[PDB]
RNA sequence: GGCAUUGCCGCGAAGCUACCAUCCGCUGGAUUAUGGCUGAACGCCUCUAAGUCAGAAUCCAUGCUAGAACGCGGUGAUGCUCCACACAGAUGGAUACGAAUAAGGCGUCCUUGUGGCGUCGCUGAACCAUAGCAGGCUAGCAACGGUGCACUUGGCGGAAAGGCCUUGGGUGCUUGCUGGCGAAUUGCAAUGCGUGGGGAUAAAUCAUUUGUAUACGACUUAGA
RNA sequence: CGUGGAGGUCAGUGACGAAGCCUAGACCGUAAGGUCGGGUCGAACGGCCUCUAGUGCAGAUCUUGGUGGUAGUAGCAAGCGAAACCACAGCCAAGGGAACGGGCUUGGCAGAAUCAGCUACUGAU
RNA sequence: AGAACUGGCGAUGCGGGAUGAACCGAACGUAGAGUUAAGGUGCCGGAAUACACGCUCAUCAGA
RNA sequence: AUGGUGAAAACCAUCUAGUAGCUGGUUCCUGCCGAAGUUUCCCUCAGGAUAGCAG
């Protein structure tokens, strides 16, 4: 139903969305998550603060360089999230990983693609009204990565480029409205309709 | 011992790199941020302290000083790098289309066997009214947040018989990216002054490889606030000469440094020690912002500079010095 | 001075090397404890529930050290030629606004607005493509469009641009409409770009030399 | 079901290759094992009805013989050259009731190969 | 702590309880098909990101 | 213990395969049946004398 499903982030659950994305790879079902940082999780902010720092004193004893490296980078923060259920040993898993690609933002070459969203995993279709909810960009920041910048900046950017765009297009399809409105009414279309179209 | 310089291990170059670089004033027009010379020597300074509300207010004071010799250094090409979510990332670097001999032996380990294919078919890609070269400026100029321009030693000037001039980066501080790439468009082959860079005066940092000794030494190291006492001129007789001494003497000691020649070009006078020792290579940086204490407000009056013998000891500053008082000799007359 | 398990003594550069000496040893956010501001719950009050301001040698960056030996980029240098051989899961289409969700699209009027009027959602169950030997060979009509392909004009894309648009001309196709032929026997299912040597020219290593480096390597050098 | 020998029998098989030995070969029997092809071999051997026994092995710090890892190591006061020892391997965290964690469960992770210090660790290719 | 009573393991695999002497289900020839127990159905994990009523914000909730 | 050999307390050869209230090991397949964990005195400690369960 489509060899690549680019998904968008922006408003979903880390937990939630992985679990999904989870089982999608394991089904051979390439994927590719963008806008990673514009990620969200539940509950104050303060919290998965926490329930994460927990996760960065951890580190093994005698060589701390060998231990739970703590990847920052959201993209990873989630990566990670996901990796989780997945085997990622048995060759089974590996295998998937290895369909994975987590960005943070939205790079090429799938600016110019098509994306979607996977409504079982959406703080506007998941939380109770007014709740307390984190917004990953935030919480990678506090704790180390360092390029919640770049991406912003550098992200107004592709929306820009774009926005123009569609209205190129958008004052195209104003066209076609008009193409068929008119076309329309006319006979070998009548007849369609009946039969719908 | 110091547990944050570990590994504790040897460095990678006798050139070591800056790790950073000072801020930005985007308000500013374009400057260069840092500049290279060598090490070579340490002579003595006594002065007159117009530091206020001190134990030597108005007194003479001595202490030790260093003169890092400072060649006219020459610009060969320009690097945009733009801003990644993976740090920064040079996405083009481009050159001056003539280049010296110095520059193409740095290319080659060895420069006797090798035919001198340096910049051949580059030089053969500038032979029109641009078009490449022009399209990879206007590459920089649209992308890349930071400019940084690769400049070299001209080795020949020096007294050293390294003949192999050591490439470097140094960003620019001066805003509006365009500005930036036009600033090195015009000086493009063109040689920087030193006294174009740092003033009297102003607090600096140097960077330098630490003299090794047997593992024990040669690591890289950077020092931060010392400031220039003189900025000399090669083409300026009379540099020892002081407003006060003013005698006809060049700042070099009687018969050269302890292992360092003449000086025949610029130089600069640096409180205190630099790390690492003569013949080395160091480059000195600008600070990273505005240090402004009273160890940096004072304007400084060179009273004397020592120029005696530091090979074995000195009563004498000039060769004039020494007939003057010894009369005449056996082999003279 | 031939010699003295390194003969004694006076002093000494080079080195071994030391609080036994000299120099150097940083600024932005975000917080705790607390002090507040706005202000409910609870027609008063209240630092708090929804917000917000300040603030610990804390925290995290800046700076510093190392650079993934299977992390990455840009740039310089010619790989070229002569003979002999070898050959983790495509199956119509990843079908580009952003933001909000106690709200939003789309269309219209303009009084250019947090504006008015109209209209949509309740799933992609859509949209676009879709007929021909796994897709042929030939005849028109009507359109002046659609579409493929090799070229050309101009423009844009640096985040991983490595692509997307356009102008002109040429050449196919057109199922938009009407035709004219061929399909069997496949027998009632079994999907139907490296080697092994030459030549020519770029470079690296070894050997030599140097020492700023050194357990050995490695590293820095120099030499048509 | 199998082994050594005995009586009987198959006018059994057999230098046109018996017995044995192998074999990424085939068949039969739930199995003990039996049968066959191929290769190697060179002189005896097997089925059937019975008899008889010094009759069937993974162990005994088993006995005898042979051969490894250790190891080109310790060593001899480039060459020569052991032995002790040896079920099997040797990453951490947490749980695995029982002064039992080394094999399991759930995680962190993990690139070939090797030398040197006190298998980690410093460092070096 | 002691006494008596009936089971479980002992001589006993199998499904489940993350893992297990004492729990839960189930006493085993070799298979094919169907239906279940105990336990479960976000994913690792086969099975409803089922339906319906309410409740819960925790600065290391809770299961 | 018997008999012998050596010597500023011994060894050799037989009796002797000595005696064990024990330690380790015990060699093919399949089928079928299948426990006991204990009653009472001999006193028990040791070995049994019996009843119970399986034929």
């Amino acid at each position: 139903v489509e060899p690549v499903v680019v998904i968008d982030g922006k408003g979903h659950l880390v937990g939630r969305l992985a679990s999904v994305v989870a089982k999608q790879l394991l089904n051979g079902q390439k994927i590719v998550v963008v806008r990673a940082e514009e990620l969200n999780i539940s509950g104050e902010f303060f919290r998965n603060k926490l329930k994460y720092h927990d996760f960065l004193r951890k580190a093994t004893a005698f060589n701390k360089t060998r231990g739970p490296f703590h990847f920052r980078a959201p993209s990873r923060i989630f990566y990670k999230a996901l990796r989780g259920m997945v085997s990622h040993k048995t060759a089974r898993g590996k295998a998937a990983l290895e369909r994975l690609k987590v960005f943070e933002g939205i790079p090429p070459p799938y600016d110019k693609k098509k994306r979607v969203v996977v409504p079982q995993a959406l703080r506007v279709l998941r939380l109770k009204p007014g709740r307390k909810y984190t917004t990953l960009g935030k919480l990678s920041t506090s704790v180390g990565w360092k390029y919640e910048d770049v991406v912003a900046k550098l992200e107004a950017k592709r929306k820009v480029s774009s926005a123009e765009y569609y209205a190129k297009k958008r004052a195209f399809t104003k066209k076609v409205a008009s193409a068929n409105a008119t076309a329309a009414e006319s006979d070998v279309a009548k007849q369609l309709a009946a039969l719908g179209y | 011992g110091h547990l944050g310089f570990l590994p504790r291990k040897r460095a990678a170059s006798i050139r070591a790199r800056v790790k950073a670089f000072p801020k930005d004033d985007r308000s500013k027009p374009v400057a260069l941020t840092s500049f290279l010379g060598y090490k070579a020597g340490m002579t003595t300074i006594v002065r007159d302290l117009d530091r206020p509300g001190s134990k030597f207010h108005k007194r003479e004071v001595v202490e030790a000083v260093t003169v890092v010799d400072t060649p006219p250094v020459v610009v060969v090409g320009v690097v945009g790098y733009v801003e990644t979510p993976r740090g920064l990332r040079s996405l083009t670097t481009v050159w001056a289309e003539h280049l010296s001999d110095e520059v193409k032996r740095r290319f080659y380990k060895n420069w006797y066997k090798s035919k001198k294919k340096a910049f051949t078919k580059y030089s053969a890609k500038y032979a029109q009214d641009g078009a490449g070269i022009e399209r990879e400026l206007a590459r920089i100029k649209k992308y890349a947040s930071v400019v940084r321009v690769l400049v070299h030693t001209q080795i020949r000037k020096t007294p050293l018989a390294q003949k192999k001039a050591h490439l470097a980066e140094i960003q620019l501080n001066g805003g509006s990216i365009s500005e930036k790439v036009d600033w090195a468009r015009e000086h493009f082959e063109k040689t920087v002054a030193v006294d174009s860079v740092f003033e009297q005066n102003e607090m600096i940092d140097a960077i330098a490889v630490t003299k090794g000794h047997g593992q024990r030494g040669y690591h890289s190291r950077t020092s931060i606030n010392h400031k220039i006492y003189r900025v000399g001129k090669g083409d300026d007789e009379a540099n020892g000469a002081t407003s006060f001494d003013r005698t006809k003497k060049t700042i070099t000691p009687m018969g050269g440094f302890v292992h360092y020649g003449e000086i025949k070009n610029d130089f600069i006078m640096v409180k205190g020690c630099i790390p690492g020792n003569r013949k080395r290579i160091v480059t000195l940086r600008k600070s990273l912002y505005t240090n402004t204490s009273r160890k940096a407000l004072e304007e400084v009056s060179l009273k004397w500079i020592d120029t005696a013998s530091k090979f074995g000891k000195g009563r004498f500053q000039t060769p004039a010095e020494k007939h003057a008082f010894m009369g005449t000799l056996k082999k003279d007359l």
